[PDB]
């Protein structure tokens, strides 16, 4: 039950909505390493994702 | 239009039975029942659907925005200069065939149904 | 693990400058300045990557959890069972070469930066 109809301006807008970029340089700056977090989350976390 | 979209387009409307549109227009509108459905290419290879909400209720939006194994699960969320809350979804389009185009509008509309 | 995926992951490591990690089943975890990130193949051939918030952030129907042109901006969302918040985000592995795997944590980490 499926019909084409003409799209609303405010649709149209939306539908090319851009946001400015974030973040640029900002894992250079924090800095990352790997991490030993408590077996309990890493088990749960399987359990989530499963 | 993109050749890819303009495929995948050609695809989910071949899937809905429906004359194979139209002139280029970018963003595309469908009614499906209750819903008013969107389609653009945004952005570039990706195909995005959308739907405004109607007064539905949002008591379990962050629930409905938790991941599940379906990246085709739409998210709901709020244009910040609006107040209108969209329910969307989004796929790359480098990937698709038809079954997975016409499953994104599927997940759409079943999801705006079934809210809250 | 998915050979595709254990080969993205040594991608992201080279990107972040970090040893490599050897086949680790399920879940890998970064810590990226305050941030403790996860990342897994779920559901096959995606990589998901997601924080755990407390408090911060609106998991509804929010700006956070609209689409903007860029596909790898997180979103905010809720376990029903454990009530846990998780800002997240997933992009297909096809799709990850070494600058946008880089790109998909940069996002996430940025939203996460950003939001109290």
């Amino acid at each position: 039950e499926a019909r084409q109809v003409a799209t609303p301006r405010e649709a149209q807008q939306l539908a090319q909505r851009q946001e400015a970029p974030k973040g640029e340089g900002l894992l250079s700056r924090l800095g990352a390493a790997l991490a030993r977090p408590f077996v309990a989350i890493i088990e749960w976390l399987g359990k989530l994702l499963g | 239009m993109n050749p890819l979209y303009r495929a995948a387009i050609h695809q989910l409307f071949l899937a809905l039975d429906l004359p194979t549109p139209n002139d280029e227009e970018s963003v595309l509108s469908l009614q499906v029942g209750p819903h008013l459905c969107h389609l653009a290419e945004h952005p570039t290879d990706h195909l995005l659907m959308f739907t405004r909400l109607e007064g539905q209720g949002d008591a379990t939006a962050n629930e409905q925005n938790l991941f599940s194994q379906d990246p085709c699960k739409p998210i709901l969320g709020r244009d910040p200069e609006s107040g209108e809350r969209l329910l969307w979804n989004r796929q790359p389009l480098q990937l698709l065939d038809r079954a997975q185009i016409h499953h994104q509008l599927e997940q759409l509309v079943a999801a705006a149904e079934e809210l809250r």
